[PDB]
C-alpha cells in the first residue's frame, strides 16, 4: 500500500502480518480459479545470520548513563581487549585492532577531489590448531 | 450524476495578464520577445523560450507600482501542461508577419504555410461578398461569415515550438518563492505525487535511441468533394479512416473513396533514452534503476549516452500495465517529457563566443607564467612528480592532425605509460584525469572481456543496431586503463589495432564491420614480482614485448627510493591533507576544472605551424638520438632500438606545446621543452 511500498530490497528475511484473502471468480463463470493474495499489511524486515540491518537495538537513558559512567576511566581499552577472547587464551595485541575494524576510523571525502580511505584491512597467519578458525 | 468543483485556478484573467507579460517588457531596444518575434517572423528560428525570473521580475514589479498582479509562477508549477498551448495561442494574436519577403530557397515547409495562410484568406473573401449582395456596424455582418465556412484550423500552421525554462535560486535568493521546481532530485525521491509538477532530475544518459519522425495528424485527399479530412491520433496505435467524412459528399448517394497524403501531414522529431542513477545518493545496500524520457522537437540529436546532465521537464503518466492477468485495475505507467538541457562537464568544439570568456581567459593569461602553473593545478593533491604532471598535461592537449590528401592521415595522439609500484598512488590519478576530461570512462583489467569494452550486437527495443562498448563510447576522449598486464592475450591484439588509427575490424558470426574511434590511451602496469632489481634488466621485469613498447612514445618509471630529506616535506604534505581540505599554502592558488578546460578548448582552436629554422634545429638532434643509441645493441639499463616514431612524436610534442601559447609561434625554446621530457623520462633509474 501507499506509505508501504519499497521497504524490502530482494534477498532478506522479513516478517509480514496481514490477512489472508481470496478473490476472483473460481472458474464457475463459463481449470482451477481462486488465486489467493494477503492484503491489509504490515511489513518487518528482522536480522538475519548473514543478512541486512542490526542495529535496531535501542538505548535507554539508563543505558547512556552508564556508558557515560564507563568512559570516565582510564584503562578501559584493556578491558575491551581482554573481554573478546573468552574462550581463547593469549593473543592480546591481536583483539586490540579487532576493537579498532569497527571503529572503522573517520572518513573524510575532498572538496571535488577524491576520497580518502578509512577503514582497515588485516590478514592473519599461523599454524592450524592455533584458535584460527576460533 | 458526475458533479462538478469550483476551485482557485482562473483561466480568463490569467490569459489578460498573460498577454500584458507577452507585451510589457522593456528591460532585457524595444519589446525583448517581440524583436524575438520578429526574428521568428524572419523566419530563420524555431525554439520559444520562456524563463520562469522575467515572470518573477514582472511579479515584483507589478505589486510595487500597482494595486496586486495574480500569482502565475505557482500557476504553472501546479499544472503545466494546460500552460502549452493557452500561452501559445495569444502569441498568435499580435505577429510582424510581412517582416520579410520570402526566400526562394528559405524552406519547402515554408511555401506550404504561406499557402494555407493565403488560401485562408481568399476563402474568407468570397463568403463576405455574397451576403452584402444579399442584404436582408458591419461586426456582426463579419460575425455571419465566422461560422458559416470550414477553415483550416491555427493549430495546423505553427512552423515554431515553444520549451519552457526553470528558475534558477540565485533570483528566488532575493526574494524567495516557490522555487520548488528546481533541486537536484533522485528517481528514489520521485514519489508518485509529483505527477503533473515541473521537476529538476540528474543522472547518467544510457541507452540512446535513435532519431525518427512522429506521425501527428495526417491529411485525407477526397478526389470528389474536393476537401481534406484530419485526424489527430494521440494513442500509440491507430486505424485508417472510412471512405469519406465530407459534408458534401453527405447527404448524398455516392460517397467518395480516400486516401492519405505524405507531404501535406505533419510530423515530428522523436528520439527517447533512460536516465541511470547517479550512484552517489543510493542507499547503502540498493542497486540503481532506470527512467524512460521521451524526447521532441528541437531539443533533439543533443544528448550523447553516457553523460552528466540535468533534466527539467514535467511528469505525465503513460496508458499502458504489465502483464494481462496481473493488473489490479488501475495501473499507470509514468515517464517524464524533456524541456531543457543543462549538462554538467560543458562539451569542447561547441562555443565560438570570447568576449565573456576572455572576461576570465586573459586573466588566465596575464597571471604570469601559467605553463608551469597548469601541471600545478590539475590533481593537486599529491606530493612532487611535477614532470610526470607535466607530460599528463601534455597529454590533455593533443588536438593536432593533418592527411596529405588522398593518402593518409596523421594522428595527434598521445600514449603515455606508467610503471612502478606501490606507494606512488597511481590511481589517485587515473581517477582524476578522466573525471575532469569530457568523455572520459574508467576502465579496468578483467571487468571488460574481449568483447566488451567493442560493440555487440543485440535485439532492438520499441524503435538489430550494434551496441557499442567502451572504448565505442570514450571516443574523442580518454580511456583510463587498469592492469593491462592482466588482459586477455586477444584483448591485446585490439589496443595494437588502436595505434593504427580508427581502426576495430570484426570477422564474428553476421558482422564484417570496421568501426571509427578517436579514442586515446593512458596505460599503467605494475613490474615484476620484488621491485626495482638492477640485476633484472629491462624487458626482464616487463611482462609485455617491446614491440609494444616501441608503440608508446612515452614511458616512465615510478622509483621509490627511501631518501631521508625526501621525507618530511612530504610527511608535512599527507599531515596537512587532513588537517583540512586544502593543500597548497600562501604560495599558489589552484584552478578551478570547469574555467581550467575552457582555456584548454580555446586553445584547441589555434592548428600552429612550423618554421624552416625549427626545421634545421631537429634534424641534427635525431642525428643525436639514432647515433648513441646504436652503439650499445644490449639488455643492459638503457633500452633496444630508437623508433622512427619517436621524431613522429616530438615533432608532433612541439607542435602540441606550441598549441599553449595560443600563438602559431612554433620556435627554439618551443623545440627546447620537447627534448627534455624525453631523456629525463627514460633512464631515470640511475639511483
Ligand atoms: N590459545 C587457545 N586457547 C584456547 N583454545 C585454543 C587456543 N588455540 C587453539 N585452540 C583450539 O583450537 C581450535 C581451533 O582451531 P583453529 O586454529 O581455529 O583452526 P585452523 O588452524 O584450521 O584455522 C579450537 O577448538 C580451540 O579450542
Amino acid at each position: 500500500d501507499d506509505d508501504l511500498v519499497d521497504k524490502t530490497k530482494p534477498g532478506d528475511r522479513v516478517n509480514v502480518v496481514g490477512v489472508f484473502k481470496s478473490l476472483g471468480a473460481g472458474g464457475m463463470n463459463q481449470l482451477i480459479g481462486f488465486k489467493t493474495l494477503i492484503l491489509g499489511n504490515t511489513v518487518y524486515p528482522l536480522h538475519a545470520r548473514s543478512t541486512g540491518v542490526a542495529a535496531r537495538q535501542m538505548l535507554t537513558d539508563f543505558d547512556i548513563r552508564n556508558i557515560n559512567k564507563l568512559s570516565k576511566k582510564k584503562d578501559i581499552f584493556d578491558i575491551l581487549s581482554q573481554s573478546l577472547a573468552p574462550s581463547i587464551y593469549g593473543h592480546d595485541h591481536i583483539k586490540k585492532a579487532i576493537l579498532l575494524m569497527l571503529m572503522g576510523g573517520v572518513e573524510k571525502n575532498l572538496e571535488n577531489g577524491s576520497h580518502l580511505r578509512g577503514d582497515i584491512n588485516i590478514l592473519m597467519v599461523g599454524d592450524p590448531s592455533t584458535a584460527k578458525s576460533q | 450524476a458526475l458533479p462538478s468543483i469550483q476551485l482557485p485556478v482562473d483561466y480568463n484573467n490569467l490569459f489578460n495578464e498573460i498577454t500584458d507579460f507577452l507585451v510589457t517588457f522593456k528591460q532585457d531596444k524595444g519589446p525583448k520577445y517581440m524583436a524575438m518575434l520578429q526574428k521568428v517572423a524572419n523566419r530563420e528560428l524555431n525554439s520559444v523560450i520562456i524563463d520562469l525570473d522575467d515572470i518573477l521580475q514582472y511579479q515584483n514589479e507589478k505589486f510595487l507600482q500597482g494595486t496586486q498582479a495574480d500569482d502565475l509562477v505557482s500557476a504553472i508549477q501546479q499544472n503545466a501542461n494546460h500552460f502549452t498551448e493557452l500561452f501559445c495561442r495569444a502569441i498568435d494574436n499580435n505577429m510582424p508577419l510581412p517582416t520579410k519577403e520570402i526566400d526562394y530557397k528559405d524552406d519547402v515547409l515554408d511555401v506550404i504555410l504561406n499557402q494555407r495562410r493565403l488560401r485562408n484568406e481568399r476563402m474568407l473573401s468570397d463568403r463576405t461578398n455574397e451576403i452584402r449582395s444579399e442584404n436582408l456596424m458591419n461586426d456582426a455582418l463579419r460575425e455571419v461569415v465566422e461560422d458559416e465556412t470550414e477553415l483550416f484550423p491555427p493549430n495546423l500552421t505553427r512552423r515554431y515550438f515553444l520549451y519552457f525554462k526553470p528558475l534558477s535560486q540565485n533570483c528566488a535568493r532575493r526574494y524567495r518563492k516557490k522555487a520548488i521546481s528546481s533541486k537536484p532530485l533522485s528517481v528514489r525521491q520521485i514519489k508518485g505525487d509529483f505527477l503533473g509538477q515541473l521537476i529538476t532530475v540528474r543522472g547518467i544518459i544510457t541507452r540512446v535511441s535513435d532519431v525518427k519522425p512522429a506521425v501527428e495528424v495526417i491529411a485525407y485527399t477526397c478526389d470528389q468533394c474536393g476537401y481534406e479530412v484530419f485526424q489527430e491520433v494521440n494513442s500509440r496505435t491507430f486505424t485508417p479512416l472510412s471512405e469519406c467524412t465530407s459534408e458534401e459528399c453527405s447527404q448524398n448517394q455516392t460517397k467518395g473513396q480516400l486516401f492519405m497524403s505524405t507531404r501535406a501531414s505533419k510530423f515530428s522529431a522523436f528520439q527517447e533514452c533512460k536516465i541511470q542513477e547517479l550512484s552517489q545518493q543510493v542507499p547503502v545496500g540498493h542497486i540503481p534503476r532506470s527512467l524512460n524520457i521521451h524526447v521532441n522537437g528541437t531539443l533533439v540529436r543533443s544528448l550523447s549516452p553516457g553523460d552528466i546532465v540535468d533534466v527539467t521537464g514535467i511528469f505525465l503518466p503513460a496508458p499502458y500495465t504489465g502483464f494481462k492477468a496481473l493488473k489490479a485495475g488501475l495501473l499507470t505507467e509514468t515517464y517524464l517529457e524533456a524541456q531543457f538541457v543543462r549538462q554538467h562537464k560543458k562539451k569542447f568544439a561547441s562555443f565560438s563566443l570570447t568576449s565573456d570568456v576572455e572576461e576570465r581567459v586573459m586573466e588566465l593569461i596575464t597571471s604570469g607564467d601559467v605553463y608551469n602553473r597548469l601541471a600545478k593545478s590539475i590533481a593537486p593533491e599529491i606530493y612532487g612528480n611535477l614532470d610526470v604532471k607535466k607530460a599528463l598535461l601534455l597529454l590533455l592537449v593533443g588536438g593536432v592532425d593533418k592527411r596529405v590528401g588522398d593518402g593518409m592521415k596523421i594522428r595527434g595522439d598521445i600514449n603515455v605509460c606508467l610503471m612502478g609500484d606501490p606507494g606512488v598512488a597511481k590511481s589517485q590519478l587515473l581517477k582524476a584525469i578522466c573525471k575532469i576530461s569530457p568523455r572520459g570512462v574508467y576502465t579496468t583489467g578483467k571487468g571488460s572481456s574481449g568483447v566488451g569494452l567493442t560493440a555487440a550486437v543485440m535485439k532492438d527495443p520499441v524503435t538489430m543496431i550494434l551496441e557499442g562498448g567502451a572504448l565505442v563510447l570514450a571516443d574523442n576522449g580518454i580511456c583510463c586503463i587498469d592492469e593491462f598486464d592482466k588482459m586477455d592475450e586477444s584483448d591485446r591484439t585490439a589496443i595494437h589495432e588502436v595505434m593504427e588509427q580508427q581502426t576495430i575490424s570484426i570477422s564474428k558470426a553476421g558482422i564484417n564491420t570496421t568501426l571509427n574511434a578517436r579514442t586515446s590511451i593512458l596505460a599503467a602496469a605494475n613490474p615484476l614480482y620484488g621491485r626495482y632489481n638492477p640485476r633484472l634488466s629491462p624487458l626482464d621485469n616487463i611482462n609485455l614485448p617491446a614491440a609494444l613498447l616501441s608503440r608508446f612514445d612515452i614511458l616512465f618509471l615510478m622509483l621509490d627510493i627511501p631518501s631521508r630529506d625526501d621525507d618530511e616535506k612530504l610527511a608535512e604534505h599527507v599531515t596537512y591533507v587532513h588537517m583540512h581540505n586544502k593543500q597548497p599554502d600562501l604560495d599558489f592558488t589552484p584552478v578551478e576544472p570547469s574555467k581550467m578546460r575552457e582555456y584548454i578548448a580555446y586553445a584547441k582552436t589555434k592548428r600552429p605551424v612550423m618554421s624552416e629554422a625549427v626545421n634545421d634545429y631537429v634534424v641534427q638532434a635525431y642525428i643525436r638520438l639514432r647515433q648513441d643509441s646504436k652503439r650499445e645493441m644490449d639488455s643492459k639499463f638503457s633500452f633496444g632500438q630508437a623508433t622512427p616514431r619517436t621524431l613522429l612524436g616530438i615533432i608532433r610534442l612541439s607542435q602540441a606545446l606550441a598549441k599553449l601559447r595560443l600563438a602559431d609561434m612554433v620556435d627554439i625554446d618551443d623545440v627546447e621543452e620537447a627534448l627534455r621530457l624525453v631523456r629525463v623520462s627514460k633512464e631515470s633509474l640511475y639511483q
